[PDB]
């Protein structure tokens, strides 16, 4: 129990258990909490960037609705490991939806408000085929009195159009250093991490639109600090060194090579840079940040460099070779 | 325990009869005259998602036979198997025998028949017309290209136009009658423009803004509550961002974009659509501007559909807008 | 509770003379029926021109009262695998029946394009051997899907689309038999939206007649929804991008048409666009296919169709 | 509450085996009179209706009328994993929940308690068998089974014609035809072999062969099948049990001619 | 030799001391080690460092491995077989073996090892988590990646996922986020030269000076394994005597790609394109990844000095385009021939 929750990473150690610990999306948790007193829970469709709280808030809503006793008998969960095909979604999901709700015990009925319906959660619905989602339509429509569906996804476009109308949409906003710093402060205080004044802001800015990455980053930084045993604080450089963030000096060197240089010099420096392990996505992001936030260039350069960086990012997002794409980006940005 | 008030607003307000189906007047009238005269040919409903097709056909099945429609009426939705081995045995046996309860024509409702294999439709092509004086087929669909031309020709085509403003307004008034609630006129206009014809999104965001009132009996749903429930960008800051992108320089435009998209937690996918809808009204005095303005924005939207980055795509939108608004000068 | 038959079925011709299709082939079938020496024939054409009804009236006139035991019709609903074509078709081929002198047993294999190649292979000799008693008659929609030997043994009989004159003649016959008030404009609109389809024309006639009583242009253009491919063909040939975009917005998008259907219809229209050249057609098809691929991944908003139209205009203008 | 203790174990197994592969989802209504049930086929052509009174049960206790919906596949799975020598008890709580099937041996203590989660079937309880039938007849199950499974090899349709003291089963197919004509006669030495017929009007109507082959599977329960026929009415095939009866309502196939 | 001289602990890693200190930091509290993802250049020493951390957290008996065979079945009758490198403390999988059936292998084996636990004697069952090593995670299919990402948090007290891969880009954002990211930089020349010096003083090879090891390190581009292998091949061919004048032994495919680049830059015609297609067929047919062929061809083309700036720029642009197209197709020759035709049209 407590020793079990102690023996797991900070991601699972501080996973919110109720609707009050999820301090990121006040627009959706309000409806989910108002649903408690009422009984008209519509078919939900949580969608948003990775690591935001969807899978962690649906479980909290379930725990608060039914309780630890009825939860294991009143919900079905199809996330990714089960075989979610047309035959399975036609047989098993339909059988569980067209099924009588279980009898709530006196303890559960007295403590938690038990609504007269079960819950089928299809986690990461963007991995299902089109025929499975098409079959889900009337299955979720006709048995709406004893079963409510909750879909979760990172891309709403992948879900077919009919399911985008049946379910009520809930967009989970990204987590920057503005509305998510409180949870990180609370975790750092609960773990006695000797953080600096503004290192949490840098941690949250590194994990653009994500919190779990920031949590594991803080955990790794605290572990590396405790290993040395010096007890000193952790600097922004200390956390950005292990976060994949490329140092600023070598970035300035890259920009200096771009500002003037032939094809051979840039190719040699790109090879030497790729000799070390640097994620091309982070390098592209930092180059974009440095070039856009600057004011020393002209608009006729800014528009072209923005388009080129966008094209390079779209190329890198398809899982291609980092070296070739980075070299092409640097050559094309030097051509201007 | 179980009652009518526990159902979500998507299904709680399902039209029971044909009289509670607004918007598609020119089809409901023809269907009522069909069932009144006594003749009812093979129907084929074709419309966008959430228009009233299934509700209309269920109300028709209730009106024809009685309050017990799912007794002598067969219904093959996408939840049942509809292979060729099914259209061979089940549908043919249902269409080759009489009813069990009364003496009338039988009804077969093939809901969402666009999800049928070509062989199944080719097999149905002859059984749909071999037994005509006893059974009638009703094919509901959203994509009119999945159906073979033969099956598409045998059925009378009825298109379900998207709900106009008046129909959604009447439905909103009827919902506000049964549920103690008040809704602002500008909020009504924003909800209509956000509906995009979808009658389900209307009821969904309505339930949301009702839940986000903390006392859904006195306070009225203003436009801010509706814009917050779905997270859609208000026209105000949308036009402000568009003006700052068109007029100001790069640094301050990027700053105001990052400030607007972080004040309420907006999404770039919605900002792109809003800017496109606002900017489609401009009178560009050249054709080369709109070409790039659409091409680059569509490419950026397709790239967002894969979730590559979040700020590079925003600066890409800014650059596309600025570079497209340059051939004018 | 009695349900009247539809106008498509209640007025289905039961006599070979009432067919208003291709005059030459119908006259050939009429002379064959009056003579009786009917050879194997394949009937193929556009969907809804009267092939099945033609062959059925032919069989009814050739066998008369023996139609109950002389004809064995196998449709797509019935099984048409190798087992049935080897057992039941063969047992019906050798079935000794005493028919009038100049008559023969007939086998109506409707929808021949859906049968497996092995079935036709097994059917070749079963048809060729017993030509003295069995005369097969295929009726499909795509003659290319039939294997070569089966198609070559029989005498082919192509069918062309119904001209507007034949459709208007049959429409006038139906109105005269049903006592309906009509105007010329309504009938012209019905023929124009019928795209040469007898069944679709009669269905739209019955719909508008029961819906408004008076067959006028307003009623049909109100509840018939003038065909899709023509609007798309008009959209792709606009002069400036703004006109084509306005057409797409008002006629296609606002009227509730899915983006995938618009893309598929635009592809099919460009496939048969004889006005423009070949290279421009290939480039337009490539761009339409790129837009189709973008649509199939889920993103199907109006912006994608707008960018597709912009690319087509950039291609056609330069 | 609901407690129904049978006298034996294989009774319910043989009862369910009548319509095992004919219907999928049933709904038993338990009242003070006994267990009733009616279920429609997948194609909505025939309906199985079973009534078992309190005579076949060793013990019966039901306070208020309860409805219990369930699929037949899982029910047959539960009945198969029970030994045919135990005693079966159906148990239901106050509110309709997972029904408890309990097998208890009579010699050694073996408590086999299986649960079956109920389905939520719409309670569209149907009221048939109040319609005056034109013709009624009764004949041994073996003869009916033989005739039907002999005629099923020639076609897929079977025409039953009840004329003046004549019953005629006619099969017409592709390879040939067949006609079995029987006449009413009663024997004193063997009262079970007699075929009884009471008609008011001659009735000719067709049925399918698959549904008849699925119906005649219930011949393992009784030995005297009753057949009630009427124009514009579902044919009634009744098997008489020692406590209740199992009746199939088949829909006749109309003729285009 | 490659396999002989390899560190077997954390106190024996002799390059990238910062990464070794970070690994020692991650090896202090084993019961709180999250999932790991190693990324960096090929042949950097990722698997050896992984198995060294695994030995540091577990006992020293983790190196004794054994190969087992597991047979799975898809929806159809097609039975597939996989090899598993198991040890009393972990198991290593290479899911890239199956073409498009990785989603079955992951969701079956990971679930099977996650549900139950490990029992072995070396106080009968109480043990810590079990470790699963995944080699070439960058080649995982997207659906298999989703299954693997979901089978991470559900059962976290039993399975710790330590994946390794070069060119981390084909990894979906959820997997990139829910695990720690450790970079493995290639060792510098001053350290790979020391590695070679230790190898040559241990294996007793006759070398004249230290310039040979420097040339080997410069030729290997930073790859430690390829440098060691080339050193061993040079020692074998030179008959136990390394001299200052020795031809660097490039692998056969490198020489084939160099001859291909020569043929490209010399004759720009379709007749040469036919022989180019023949060479690409002969190369792909002998188990060579098409992306590696493309990378080597493009870099050797940029190495050519007789081409000006615009030619090399358009070449690198076409290479980026066809590399994007290569990761979205199956017939690789269809893209390689197109890239060759494009570079031929570009050169003249
Ligand atoms: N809104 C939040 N409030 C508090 N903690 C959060 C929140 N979102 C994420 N976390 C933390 O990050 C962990 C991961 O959150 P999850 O909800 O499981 O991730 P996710 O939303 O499922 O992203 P996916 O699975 O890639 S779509 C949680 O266990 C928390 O420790
Ligand atoms: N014309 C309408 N008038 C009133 N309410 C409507 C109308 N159309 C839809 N609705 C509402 O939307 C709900 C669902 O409508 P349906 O007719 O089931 O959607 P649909 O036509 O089946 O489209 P699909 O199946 O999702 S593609 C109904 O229960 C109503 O609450
Ligand atoms: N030439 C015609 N004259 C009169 N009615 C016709 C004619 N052609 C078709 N019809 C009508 O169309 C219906 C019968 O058409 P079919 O024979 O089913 O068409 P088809 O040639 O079989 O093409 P398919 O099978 O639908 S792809 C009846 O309602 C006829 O009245
Ligand atoms: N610290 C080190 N000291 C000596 N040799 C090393 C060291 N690190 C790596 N190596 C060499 O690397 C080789 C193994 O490379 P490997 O780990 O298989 O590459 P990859 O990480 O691409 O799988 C071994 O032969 C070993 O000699
Ligand atoms: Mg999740
Ligand atoms: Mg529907
Ligand atoms: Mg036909």
């Amino acid at each position: 129990a407590e020793q079990s929750l102690a023996q797991q990473p900070w991601v699972e150690k501080y996973r919110p258990k109720n609707l009050d610990e999820v301090t990121a999306q006040d627009h959706a948790v309000t409806v989910l909490k108002k649903t408690l007193k009422s009984a008209n829970l519509p078919h939900m469709l949580f969608y948003g960037p990775p690591g935001t709280g969807k899978t962690s808030t649906i479980l909290a809503l379930t725990k608060e609705l039914y309780g630890p006793d009825l939860m294991k008998s009143r919900i079905l969960e199809l996330n990714a490991s089960d075989e979610r095909g047309i035959s399975i979604v036609r047989e098993k999901v339909k059988n569980f939806a067209r099924l009588t709700v279980s009898k709530p015990s006196k303890h559960d009925l007295e403590n938690y408000p038990c609504p007269p319906y079960k819950i089928i959660i299809l986690d990461e619905a963007d991995s299902m085929t089109a025929d499975a989602q098409s079959a889900l339509r009337r299955t979720m429509e006709t048995y709406s009195g004893v079963t409510r569906f909750c879909l979760i996804c990172n891309y709403v476009t992948r879900i077919i159009d009919p399911l985008a109308s049946r379910c009520s949409k809930f967009r989970f906003k990204a987590l920057d250093a503005s509305n998510a710093i409180d949870r990180l402060r609370f975790i750092s205080e609960q773990e006695n991490v000797k953080c600096d004044d503004g290192v949490l802001e840098r941690i949250l800015d590194i994990s653009a639109g994500d919190l779990r990455r920031g949590i594991t980053l803080l955990q790794s930084a605290s572990k590396g600090a405790q290993y040395l045993g010096d007890g000193k604080n952790i600097t922004s450089t200390q956390v950005e060194e292990l976060a994949g963030v490329v140092p600023h000096d070598i970035l300035i060197e890259i920009v200096e090579k771009v500002k003037s240089g032939d094809f051979d010099e840039i190719k040699k420096y790109v090879n030497t840079f790729m000799k070390s392990g640097w994620s091309a996505a982070s390098v592209v992001n930092q180059l974009h940040e440095y070039y856009i936030t600057n004011d020393n260039f002209d608009t006729n350069f800014k528009n072209q460099i923005s388009w080129l960086l966008f094209t390079t990012d779209s190329r890198l997002n398809n899982g291609t070779n980092e070296h070739i794409q980075l070299l092409n980006l640097l050559v094309k940005i030097s051509q201007l | 325990k179980r009652s009518k008030e526990n159902l979500p607003w998507v299904e709680k307000y399902r039209p029971e009869t044909l009289d509670e189906v607004y918007g598609q007047n020119e089809v409901i009238t023809t269907v009522r005259k069909f069932v009144d005269e006594g003749k009812l040919p093979h129907l084929l409903f074709y419309g966008p998602p959430g228009t009233g097709k299934t509700s209309t056909i269920v109300a028709l099945a209730r009106e024809i036979y009685g309050k017990n429609y799912s007794n002598m009426v067969l219904e093959l939705n996408a939840s049942d198997d509809r292979g060729i081995d099914v259209v061979r045995n089940q549908i043919k046996d249902f269409a080759s025998t009489r009813q069990i309860f009364s003496k009338g024509f039988k009804l077969i409702i093939l809901d969402e028949a666009d999800a049928m294999t070509n062989a199944a439709q080719n097999a149905l092509r002859r059984v749909i017309e071999r037994y005509t004086k006893n059974t009638r087929f009703c094919v509901l669909a959203n994509y009119a290209h999945k159906l073979t031309p033969a099956l598409l020709s045998r059925c009378t085509r009825f298109r379900f136009q998207p709900l106009p403003q008046e129909a959604i307004e009447r439905r909103i008034a009827n919902v506000l009658v049964h549920e103690k609630l008040k809704l602002s006129p500008n909020a009504e206009k924003a909800l209509i423009e956000l509906s995009n014809g979808d009658m389900r999104r209307v009821l969904n965001v309505l339930q949301s803004c009702k839940a986000t009132l903390d006392n859904p009996d006195e306070d009225e749903i203003s436009d801010d509550v509706i814009y917050e429930c779905c997270g859609a960008p208000r026209p105000s800051d949308l036009k402000a961002v568009l003006k700052s992108i068109l007029e100001d320089d790069w640094g301050t435009a990027h700053y105001t974009l990052n400030k607007v998209r972080s004040a309420k937690g907006l999404a770039l996918i919605d900002l792109i659509e809003g800017i496109v809808k606002i900017l489609e009204d401009y009178e560009l005095q050249n054709e080369e501007t709109r070409v790039h303005l659409l091409t680059k924005l569509a490419d950026i939207e397709y790239s967002i559909s894969k979730g590559g980055n979040d700020q590079i795509q925003g600066s890409a939108v800014i650059g596309a807008i600025k570079a497209s608004f340059e051939n004018e000068t | 509770l009695s349900l009247q038959l539809p106008w498509v079925e209640k007025y289905r011709p039961q006599v070979l003379s009432d067919i208003v299709g291709n005059k030459e082939t119908i006259d050939r079938l009429q002379q064959i029926a009056k003579d009786g020496n009917m050879p194997h024939m394949i009937i193929s054409g556009m969907p809804g021109i009267g092939k099945t009804t033609s062959v059925h009236c032919l069989a009814h006139e050739l066998l008369g009262r023996s139609y109950a035991d002389g004809v064995l019709e196998l449709n797509a609903s019935d099984d048409r695998g190798i087992d049935v074509v080897r057992n039941q078709i063969k047992h019906f081929a050798q079935k000794k029946l005493h028919l009038p002198p100049g008559k023969h047993k007939i086998v109506i294999l409707d929808e021949a394009d859906s049968m497996t190649a092995g079935a036709q292979q097994a059917l070749r000799r079963t048809m060729e051997l017993y030509s003295n008693s069995t005369r097969f008659a295929f009726a499909c929609n795509q003659s290319n899907k039939i294997i070569e030997p089966l198609q070559s043994r029989c005498a082919i009989l192509r069918y062309s689309k119904l001209s507007d004159e034949d459709v208007l003649k049959r429409l006038l016959q139906i109105i005269k038999l049903e006592d309906v008030k009509y105007t010329n404009d309504g009938l012209e609109a019905i023929i124009f939206t019928a795209e040469g389809d007898m069944r679709q024309a009669i269905n739209n006639l019955q719909s508008t007649v029961a819906g408004h009583g008076l067959v006028n242009a307003d009623n049909v253009f109100k509840i018939v929804d003038s065909p899709h491919p023509l609007i798309v063909k008009k959209m792709l040939l606009a002069s400036n991008l703004e006109d084509s975009i306005q057409i797409l917005r008002t006629d296609l998008w606002k009227k509730g048409y899915s983006s995938i259907d618009i893309v598929t219809t635009s592809f099919r229209v460009t496939k048969n666009l004889a006005q423009v050249k070949e290279s421009v057609r290939l480039e337009m098809i490539k761009e339409i296919g790129l837009t189709h691929m973008r649509i199939l991944e889920g993103v199907g908003t109006y912006l994608q169709l707008a960018s597709m139209l912009a690319k087509i205009h950039k291609l056609n203008n330069k | 509450m609901l407690e129904a203790k049978f006298e034996e174990a294989s009774l319910f197994k043989r009862i369910i085996d009548g319509f095992k592969d004919c219907v999928q989802l049933v709904n038993f209504q338990c009242k003070e009179d006994g267990i009733i049930a009616q279920a429609v086929d997948d194609s909505r052509v025939l309906l199985v209706s079973l009534e078992i009174g309190v005579e076949a049960f060793q013990e019966y206790r039901c306070d208020h009328p309860v409805t219990l919906g369930m699929d037949l596949t899982s029910l047959s799975k539960i009945l198969r994993c029970g030994n045919n020598t135990d005693t079966l008890t159906l148990i239901a709580d106050n509110t309709p929940d997972s029904i408890i099937l309990l097998f208890e041996d009579t010699k050694k203590d073996r408590i086999a308690e299986y649960s079956l989660k109920l389905m939520d079937i719409d309670a569209d309880f149907l009221k048939i068998e109040e319609l005056q039938y034109d013709s009624t007849l009764s004949l041994p199950s073996s003869e009916f089974s033989k005739i039907v499974r002999d005629l099923s090899q020639l076609s897929d349709s079977i025409n039953i014609m009840i004329t003046k003291e004549t019953i005629k089963f006619v099969a017409d197919g592709d390879i040939g035809s067949g006609s079995v004509i029987i006449k009413p006669f009663v024997d004193m030495e063997h009262p079970e072999t007699s075929i009884k017929l009471e008609m008011d009007q001659p009735v000719d109507l067709t049925f399918g062969a698959k549904y008849l082959l699925d119906i005649i599977k219930g011949s393992s329960l009784s030995d005297r099948v009753g057949i009630r026929l009427s124009s514009e009415a579902p044919a009634l095939f009744q098997f008489d049990l020692k406590s209740g009866f199992l009746q199939f309502f088949l829909a006749p196939k109309f003729n285009d001619e | 030799w490659v396999d002989k001289y390899r560190p077997k602990s954390l106190n024996a890693l002799s390059h990238n001391e910062e990464l070794t200190n970070f690994l020692k930091s991650l090896s202090d509290q084993p019961r709180d080690l999250p999932h790991l993802l190693l990324y960096g250049p090929n042949g950097t020493g990722k698997k050896t460092r992984c198995m060294a951390l695994l030995e540091s957290i577990f006992g020293p008996g983790v190196y004794r491995l054994k190969i087992d065979v597991r047979q799975f079945v898809t929806a159809s009758n097609r039975k597939l077989e996989l090899n598993v490198v198991s040890s009393p403390y972990h198991l290593e999988i290479t899911p890239s073996d199956m073409g498009n059936n990785d989603r079955i292998v992951i969701q079956e084996l990971l679930k099977e090892v996650a549900q139950m636990e490990q029992v072995d004697f070396q106080d009968g069952l109480a043990h810590r988590y079990k470790c699963v090593i995944i080699n070439e995670a960058n080649s995982l299919t997207k659906d298999a990646q989703a299954a693997l990402r979901r089978t991470m948090e559900k059962y976290s007290k039993n399975i710790r996922l330590i994946m390794v891969c070069d060119s981390m880009s084909p990894i979906i954002a959820p997997i990139k986020s829910r695990c720690l990211l450790i970079r493995c930089p290639a060792p510098s020349d001053s350290e790979i030269s020391t590695i070679l010096s230790d190898v040559v003083t241990n294996e007793r090879i006759q070398l004249e000076t230290k310039d040979i090891l420097k040339r080997i390190a410069q030729a290997s581009n930073g790859n430690l394994r390829v440098s060691l292998l080339m050193l061993e091949s040079m020692a074998l061919n030179n008959e136990l005597a390394l001299k200052s004048s020795s031809p660097i032994i490039k692998p056969d495919w490198i020489i084939v790609i160099h001859k291909l680049t020569r043929k490209i830059v010399k004759e720009r015609s379709v007749n040469s394109l036919i022989e180019c297609r023949a060479v690409l067929y002969d190369l792909l047919a002998h188990c060579i990844p098409a992306n590696i062929i493309l990378k080597e061809l493009t870099f050797s083309l940029l190495d050519v000095e007789t081409l000006n700036t615009t030619n090399k720029s358009s070449i690198i642009e076409y290479s980026s385009v066809f590399d994007e197209r290569l990761s979205l197709g199956n017939k690789a020759i269809f893209h390689l021939e197109g890239f060759i035709a494009k570079v031929m049209c570009c050169l003249d």
